[PDB]
């Protein structure tokens, strides 16, 4: 179906590998941290 | 502009 | 999209392109929310001003592309609709609101290291993170600038801000409901970015920090040109239309 893994990537999160820009939006987040 | 798809996804 | 960068290989393995059967054309960008149901703008579909109106066997869907035109054999995979569903309430008269509708495929679709489903917000998440300054992303293949570099070889990628409510009221004349966000920067923060003509219907996804999944925020809606000072791109608020969403899918899944 897709519902357990939804929105984790093969390529990078299923990997713990990061994408070029992801950091930028992490760091934008205030929410919690 | 767009390379052809095969026939197949047309029928 | 304007002022973006070329994606990464796999970096958007949702992101699906709506194509128009004859003439082989782009129509639209769109998202994979399961093995077997897509998500797009009803604009995408649905607009009479222009005398849109496709119906299931005009389009296919295109799972997997990273270049725009070229088949991308053995990568990408091309799916047939079996049913378009536009929100019964969607507003083509006046301003877009709830521009939204699912097409569900006529078989499942295989996943790959290409080819994988984004998620929907839960109301926790999207009150968590759809908060003005947070950043989200946009891709399509779209165009590049407002007027035309002018079509992208592979797909674009643009990281932007959500806007406060009545900046985003106060930079245009057209009617903002709940149903709608907007999101780019302002003219002092120097950067640029925005949707364009082709983006349509693709997804502005966040990366929780929570649980470091991505969630589909926004569909991309509507703007007034292209990266314009001043002007922001409008997204519909894919958690607003969330109880329509599962009913659909419910009903006819
Ligand atoms: N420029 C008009 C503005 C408009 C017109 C009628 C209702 C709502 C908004 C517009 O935006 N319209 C007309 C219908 C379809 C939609 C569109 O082109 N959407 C794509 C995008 C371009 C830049 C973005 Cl940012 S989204
Ligand atoms: N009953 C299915 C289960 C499922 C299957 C695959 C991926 C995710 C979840 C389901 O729940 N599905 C199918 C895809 C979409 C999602 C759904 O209706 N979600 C409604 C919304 C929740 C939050 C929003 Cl925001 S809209
Ligand atoms: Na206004
Ligand atoms: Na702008």
């Amino acid at each position: 179906s897709g519902e357990a893994d939804c929105g984790l990537r093969p390529l990078f999160e299923k990997k713990s590998l990061e994408d070029k820009t992801e950091r930028e939006l992490l760091e934008s987040y205030i929410d919690g941290r | 502009d767009f390379e052809e798809i095969p026939e197949e996804y047309l029928q | 999209i304007v002022e973006g960068s070329d994606a990464e290989i796999g970096m958007s393995p949702w992101q699906v392109m709506l194509f128009r059967k004859s003439p082989q054309e782009l129509l639209c960008g769109a998202s994979l929310i399961s093995d077997r149901w897509v998500l797009t703008a009803a604009h995408c579909l649905l607009y009479p001003p222009w005398d849109k109106n496709f119906t299931e066997n005009d389009l296919l869907v295109r799972i997997g592309k990273h270049s725009r035109t070229r088949y991308e054999r053995n990568i990408e995979k091309i799916s047939m609709l079996e049913k378009i569903y536009i929100h019964p309430r969607y507003n083509w008269r006046e301003n877009l609101d709830r521009d939204i509708a699912l097409m569900k495929l006529k078989k499942p679709v295989a996943f790959s290291d290409y080819i994988h489903p984004v998620c929907l917000p839960d109301r926790e998440t999207a009150a968590s993170l759809l908060q003005a300054g947070y950043k989200g992303r946009v891709t399509g293949w779209g165009n590049l600038k407002e007027t035309w570099k002018g079509q992208p070889s592979v797909l674009q990628v643009v990281n932007l801000p959500i806007v406060e409510r009545p900046v985003c009221k106060d930079s245009t004349r057209i009617r903002i409901t709940d149903n709608m966000f907007c999101a780019g920067y302002k003219p002092d923060e120097g950067k640029r970015g925005d949707a364009c003509e082709g983006d349509s219907g693709g997804p502005f996804v966040m990366k929780s920090p929570f649980n470091n999944r991505w969630y589909q925020m926004g569909i991309v809606s509507w703007g007034e040109g292209c990266d314009r000072d001043g002007k922001y791109g409008f997204y519909t608020h894919v958690f607003r239309l969330k109880k329509w969403i599962q009913k659909v899918i419910d009903q006819f899944g």
